[PDB]
């Protein structure tokens, strides 16, 4: 029976891999067992992983292919796309056969493109009233835009305005501000939560403010 | 030679030193009802040289952007000269053409327009409404239309468009456009020709249909290689089309026919 | 539907003759062969196109529908017969803009009961009606309708070699379009905006009227279902002017389209 | 026409559009030994195909400063395809070529290319010591070498290069290159062709001989009116050289030959 996982996200720079698992059923174990992927895809009819003994490369340059074949497995084969740019979706296809039936399987597919990087700058003087004294939280570099949040610690955070995508080379840049307002303190733990639910937890960076005269 | 030639229809002459020689669609010219295949029972009227000659319908103009054209026949001459009169006074007519299309540039332009004649030129609307286009849309005249370079779905449900959206390389139906040399076509590649030539001899499942009602052939152009000169981001050439009807005859004659507009 | 030519030998050129440059501008594909660029020797052809010919293309029954009755007014079904239905032999059918054939239709018939322990039949017996454009259509699964005096019928008893019938060719032109450019109205001026208006592509509403299917059998409490399979195959086939195939799915009889728009998948330039 | 040809030679074709006629030399067209005029008494090989068709060598850059490039057959072809093995398995080898020189530019380039072929074509050295040049030295392989604008003579006598000097003006065999034109040859006028091709026979005072030991031919090319541009102090463009050698029969047939290098 059919059992793929594969609904990845599928980090771009890269690179990460595009498996397809197949677990096997139990009593009537499955070959011949070929692998074929389809792209989808301008597909007439090719950028494909085939594999019958020695894994063929059907023409797309910018492949891995890691199962244990010219013997056998069977599969649950990884394969893995770089690179580096984003060929993007569009989908991918996981394709069995079988000596029962099994000349089939599922189509799956999903994203890509790509993490971002943050840093804080904090200033300038305060003449007031009653704007910026003033956080800036730059997200720079991630097509898929970083869902920057500007927080702090008290109610005097409502005012949160934003610096849309002006892309950079196949990648979004964006910019959070605050303002934040008047008067005096230093002094408190503002946090930017930029996210894109990559790497591990929500890059946090927490700063401080310029105080003047 | 293949380049020079001369083309006269009753009081109209074409001339041209830069042909890429003709091309006789499907290598038939065109021709009258033969007693053998003849439908309606009355006397045809055949204008003969009042409406085969040649008629000039409006210039456009070919951009880095431009993305294609498109007109239907007999439509696009439906308001010329007495071509227009027979085609409306007769319930039933026929006629084959000679499409040239004119465009000329200089030895230091590029670009490349592919011609072609498509027999029942099918085009896809813009509504989720299958065959929702209107009449009048789907009949604009000598102006005919524009390809366009993606898929734009009306959403109006107060006032649907019920336009067609063409997409360039679908063909503006569907099929991929790489494949649209399997009609009648010619190539006007600016650093070896001016025009293209293309016969039609009249292509239907009948002897002869209804010219208000039905559309036997589509003329599509399309920038295969994007226009460019020297260094001038800015550069427009036009592209004049000139189609003659031949071998016109109409059956049924009764009160004109005014259909309705815009 | 015969042999291709023999490979001639050819040997060294060194002439005036350039086969090899062109122009396609012309609109003319360059019929060039193996030895007007490279040195060839004698070969003797026995491969022929006797399976590529027109006939032997569509020669195989495709469905083009799957009609389902309930003998528990579903007790009888109605399809407008049509080629569209389906996918598979409408791509075929446009590569061409016009055709002309007779037609083959097999009737692949299955039925089963609905419940795993309940209910019982007797052996069902079908009636499959045609109803020409004008006919009366059934409104009940047993009103004055069905006595065909007129009508084709065709009375198939479950579990029996499907049923099959040839249809000549039936078109009021002379050859099917697959492809209409026009309406079948004209829209007047003056003329309200309700008047006159008809769908693009279309030809008459009614172009080949439809089946009515039944089962004659009494109908019993008994949940059970019926499904008739249409399979169509073209024979004495004629085809005219070729068309690039279907690239993006279908969207409706037209050739309207919406969703797989960009069919081709990504792959270098230079890469093999 | 005089200017437009086509030459098929195994698996390999060349057109070209500007061509200026081809040139035979001595008006004989290459051919295999005759038994009157033949010698090894053992059966000769003739790779047919597999050798006698069209190599490309490397392509050469022409500017403003080029000086001339020369090369020697069937050195040049010394490690082409199955040309190459045939030569070096063999003691004994004989061959015909036909050498295609390609060089394109546009209408507001001048320049002229002087594409002589040369039957024994020896070139001067660098030392006072005659005939001192090496074998690796006087055999570049399909790199080929150049010529020079003046006689500079090697004095390191620990370490001497013993290669060759050969000036331009006096065809590097201290001769007036103005007088090489006694010798097969085709000019490259950018105003008038793309390339120059001449068919040579096997010139030898012998049916057959060592392919290793002597070159038979020698091509020199050498710019007889520099390359010039609108008014580009910088114009560059690449010289290829295509050559196809023919009727290539070999005799004496034993273990490869490896001749040492650089
Ligand atoms: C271009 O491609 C075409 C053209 C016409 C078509 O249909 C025309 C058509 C007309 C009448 C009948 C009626 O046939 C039947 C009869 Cl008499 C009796 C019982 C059952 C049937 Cl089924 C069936 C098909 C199709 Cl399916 C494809």
């Amino acid at each position: 029976v059919v059992q793929a996982p594969t609904q990845v996200p599928g980090f771009l720079g890269d690179s990460v891999t595009l498996p397809c698992y197949l677990q096997v059923p139990n009593m009537e174990v499955t070959h011949v067992s070929q692998l074929t992927w389809a792209r989808h895809g301008e597909s007439g009819s090719m950028a494909v992983f085939h594999q019958t003994q020695g894994p063929s490369y059907s023409e797309s340059k910018r492949l891995e292919f890691v199962a244990a074949r010219l013997g056998a497995e069977l599969r649950d084969a990884s394969l893995r796309m770089f690179g580096l740019r984003v060929e993007d979706e569009g989908s991918y296809t996981c394709l069995f056969v079988t000596f029962p039936q099994g000349s089939r399987s599922v189509d799956i597919w999903l994203r890509v493109l790509a993490k971002p990087q943050n840093t804080a700058e904090v200033q300038k003087v305060q003449l007031t009233g009653e704007p910026v004294p003033m956080a800036r939280c730059v997200s720079t570099g991630g097509r898929p835009p970083a869902q920057i949040t500007w927080h702090s610690d008290l109610g005097g955070m409502p005012q949160t305005s934003q610096v849309p995508g002006f892309l950079s080379g196949t990648v979004t840049v964006t910019s959070l501000w605050i303002l934040v307002p008047s008067s005096q303190v230093d002094g408190k733990q503002v946090t930017c939560k930029v996210e894109h639910e990559s790497f591990e937890k929500p890059q946090l960076l927490t700063v401080s403010l310029t105080v003047y005269y | 030679s293949v380049r020079v030639m001369q083309l006269t229809l009753g009081n109209s002459t074409i001339t041209t030193q830069e042909a890429a020689n003709s091309v006789v669609a499907y290598g038939r010219w065109p021709e009258y009802i033969k007693d053998s295949e003849a439908n309606p029972v009355d006397q045809p009227t055949e204008p003969d040289v009042a409406a085969c000659r040649f008629y000039t319908l409006d210039t456009v103009t070919w951009r880095k952007e431009s993305r294609g054209w498109w007109w239907k026949l007999p439509d696009a001459l439906k308001d010329m000269g007495l071509f227009g009169q027979n085609m409306f006074y007769h319930y039933l007519g026929r006629a084959g053409y000679t499409v040239h299309v004119q465009c000329n540039a200089s030895k230091f332009h590029q670009g490349a327009l592919g011609v072609f004649a498509v027999p029942e030129m099918c085009l896809a609307g813009d509504s989720t409404t299958h065959m929702f286009t209107k009449y009048e849309n789907a009949n604009p005249g000598e102006k005919g239309g524009e390809f366009k370079g993606s898929f734009t779905l009306d959403t109006n449900a107060t006032n649907p468009a019920r336009n067609f959206c063409p997409v360039d390389y679908l063909f503006g139906s569907g099929v991929l456009a790489g494949n649209a040399f399997v009609y009648p076509h010619q190539i006007i590649n600016l650093r070896t020709n001016n025009c293209a030539t293309l016969v039609l001899p009249y292509v239907n499942s009948l002897s002869i249909d209804s010219m208000t009602k039905h559309n036997n052939w589509g003329i599509a152009i399309l920038p295969l290689a994007p226009l460019d000169f020297a260094t001038e981001s800015s550069t427009e050439i036009p592209i004049t089309l000139t189609i003659a009807p031949m071998c016109c005859e109409f059956n049924g004659l009764r009160n004109i026919t005014v259909p309705r507009t815009q | 539907a015969n042999n291709l030519p023999d490979t001639q030998s050819s040997g060294p050129a060194h002439s005036k003759e350039t086969p090899a440059l062109t122009a396609v501008e012309t609109g003319a594909t360059n019929p060039l062969v193996p030895s007007d660029t490279v040195q060839t020797r004698h070969v003797i052809q026995k491969r022929t196109r006797s399976e590529s010919t027109v006939e032997s293309f569509f020669a195989r029954g495709a469905c083009v529908a799957i009609i389902e009755v309930d003998n528990d007014s579903k007790l009888f079904s109605v399809w407008k017969i049509t080629y569209k239905d389906t996918v598979q032999l409408r791509r075929k059918l446009e590569f061409f803009t016009y055709s002309r054939f007779d037609m083959e239709f097999t009737f692949v018939v299955t039925s089963n009961y609905t419940d795993a322990n309940n209910g019982h039949a007797l052996n069902q017996v079908y009636q499959i009606m045609y109803i020409p454009p004008g006919a009366p259509i059934p409104g009940k699964w047993n009103d004055y309708t069905w006595q065909t005096s007129s009508n084709p019928s065709v009375f198939y008893t479950y579990g029996a070699p499907p049923a099959r019938i040839s249809v000549p060719y039936v078109g009021i032109a002379n050859a099917y379009s697959h492809f209409y450019d026009g309406f079948a109205k004209v829209p007047l001026a003056g003329q309200a905006s309700t008047e006159g208006d008809s769908l693009y592509g279309a030809a008459s509403l009614n172009d080949f009227g439809s089946l009515a299917v039944r089962v004659v059998n009494d109908h019993n409490p008994t949940k059970l279902t019926s499904k008739i399979r249409v399979y169509m195959k073209p024979k004495h086939v004629r085809v005219w002017c070729p068309r690039p195939p279907r690239a993006v799915p279908y969207y409706g009889p037209g050739v309207d389209y919406k969703d797989g728009l960009a069919p081709l998948p990504g792959k270098g330039l230079t890469t093999y």
